[PDB]
């Protein structure tokens, strides 16, 4: 099946984040930026030219926090102690609502693996237009759930904390502020 | 080993019900029966395989260090071969940049 | 374990788990990182086996230092842990934490210390990480040819 | 190398507190780098408060001296101050030749 890039998921995304829709398209550009200029677009480096890019691996390993931690949501009866990202979300549920979640829960990786690597060996800035815009449309389609309604504000909250989360760590390898050097106790900084 | 279909993973094996049973780290079980029934491999013979000497082998006519004889090649007629002596059995394979081979090798 | 240990000026005498390094530089999927080993990871083959079953081993061993974030699929939290075990000056493990731009500092500065001294000779900047996975990989797949006889 | 393995960019904690902006400075951070490094032929001085003339190297195995030529060094430093405003102060100098 042919892809083609649509923009209008990565602006409807940003609306729902309320961030601007440069911060979605810098993820694994971020680097050597300030985050000022990031979110309005400035320096932003041209698409990827060869397979070797960091930042279509760097999109693939947001992509991929993301599948997983969407795993992890949808198979919460399987650990004994589920991860603290999806322990928070399940406290209120019981046993059988937890096993039916891994049934109520779509399944949103598709052929991202295959596309991506396919794209990636073909056409780097499609596999990084279509990395990105495959994050938008699973977090548009965890976001647009509406039945059962038990699971309506579980994979709501759930998106919304996993693509703010998966933002905030692609923002914390950004140009930092002005800050006290010397908040790590030492009496020098290099 | 199998890797993970939702993130790119390996999963461990842990067979529990008779059979093998895929548990990743993000909870998925793919089951996977049939084609993953062998569980340990190895090779007592490695260092003498073919494949360990097939860049060589097929390199050999073409490297002016290797040894020659004068012997026809049965391909190309031509009055010399390159010579090879390789494992601890004295494997000797004949062979020719037309892609003429002893045999073995 | 497969375990890589970098001596050099910034830092020296702490072995890392392999697949961390591919990890703090954004190849964080195992089928990507242990191919940047084997080459290819659906030929049978008779050393692909092998080396796939010595990775696949490696990737599972517990490490004592590096335990909070040998699951970790997020390359932030792996370049944040490296810059507290590496840099001398944080002897204070949970005061910057709050500050957010103390975090990016410590990332900014692991990252440029990543890149010039893994790999010098492979490339000093931030666009031949990747190469420098694929030179690491086959650096492995080099040691485990050796280890094979 | 000098000019390029041997960047400094180091940031101290500020030691002095006995004035309002001394209180408001908690760092300085002193940054500087090597541009002009030059090695020339040795010399040595015979009045002990004269001119540097021509050593030999006869004269240098003979006296028990060292057959070495003066390293000259030009630096540019950057200093640059932080307080608990986000802002920062900067003072450029440029470090004259010297021996
Ligand atoms: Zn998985
Ligand atoms: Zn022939």
């Amino acid at each position: 099946e042919p892809w083609t890039f649509d923009y209008g998921k990565i602006i409807k995304t940003a609306k729902i984040l309320d961030i601007s829709p440069a911060v979605i398209e810098a993820i694994g550009a971020m680097e050597g930026r300030s985050y000022a200029d990031i979110r309005e677009g400035q320096g932003a480096p041209p698409p990827p030219t060869s397979m070797d890019d960091p930042r279509l691996m760097a999109v693939d390993s947001a992509v991929r926090i993301f599948l997983y931690n969407y795993n992890c949501l949808r198979h919460v009866s399987t650990f004994n102690k589920p991860p603290i990202h999806v322990e928070r979300l399940v406290k209120h549920l019981s046993y059988e609502e937890k096993e039916d979640l891994e049934k109520v829960l779509p399944n949103v990786v598709n052929e991202y693996h295959t596309t991506f690597k396919h794209l990636r060996v073909t056409d780097p800035a499609s596999a990084l237009l279509y990395s990105i815009e495959f994050l938008c449309i699973s977090f548009l389609t965890l976001y647009e759930i509406k039945e059962p309604s038990w699971v309506v504000n579980i994979v709501r909250e759930f998106a919304l904390t996993e693509l703010n989360t998966i933002i905030q760590s692609e923002k914390l390898l950004s140009k930092p502020g002005a800050f006290n050097f010397m908040i790590f106790g030492e009496d020098f900084v290099c | 080993m199998k890797i993970c279909k939702a993130c790119s993973s390996c999963m461990v094996r842990t067979y529990v019900d008779g059979n093998i049973i895929f548990r990743c780290s993000c909870g998925e079980s793919v089951q996977g029966d049939s084609q993953n029934l062998l569980v340990s491999s190895k090779v007592y013979h490695t260092g003498e395989m073919e494949d360990k000497y097939k860049i060589f082998i097929k390199n050999a006519p073409f490297d002016p260090t290797n040894c020659q004889i004068k012997k026809d090649c049965p391909n190309c007629h031509l009055d010399y071969l390159t010579q090879i002596c390789i494992g601890s059995q004295k494997i000797i394979i004949l062979v020719c940049r037309c892609g003429y081979m002893s045999n073995r090798g | 374990a497969i375990t890589i240990e970098i001596n050099s000026t910034k830092f020296s005498k702490l072995r890392i788990p392999w697949y961390l390094i591919f990890r703090m530089f954004g190849m964080t999927g195992d089928d990507s990182i242990i191919e940047q080993v084997v080459f290819d990871l659906e030929s049978n083959s008779l050393v692909n086996t092998f080396m796939i079953e010595i990775l696949e081993k490696s990737i599972h061993v517990l490490d004592p230092i590096f335990q909070p974030v040998q699951h970790e699929l997020n390359r932030e939290k792996i370049i944040q842990f490296l810059s507290e075990k590496v840099s001398k000056f944080v002897s204070n493990p949970s005061a910057y934490k709050s500050d957010e731009n103390a975090v990016q500092y410590l990332n900014e500065r692991q990252l440029t210390i990543l890149d010039k001294i893994l790999l010098p000779h492979m490339g000093q900047t931030a666009d031949t990480r990747v190469r420098k996975l694929r030179f690491l990989g086959l650096l492995i797949h080099k040691i485990l040819l050796v280890i094979m006889n | 190398i000098v000019k390029q393995m041997f960047n400094v960019d180091i940031t101290y904690k500020d030691q002095r507190d006995h004035t309002e902006i001394d209180k408001l400075r908690e760092s300085v951070q002193i940054q500087f780098n090597f541009t002009d490094v030059n090695i020339e032929r040795p010399q040595h001085r015979n009045y002990s408060q004269g001119n540097k003339i021509n050593l030999l190297p006869n004269k240098a195995r003979l006296c028990g001296l060292s057959y070495s030529g003066p390293v000259n060094l030009a630096a540019e430093v950057i200093l640059t101050a932080h307080y608990s405003n986000g802002r920062q102060e900067v003072k450029r100098a440029s470090i004259p030749p010297f021996q």
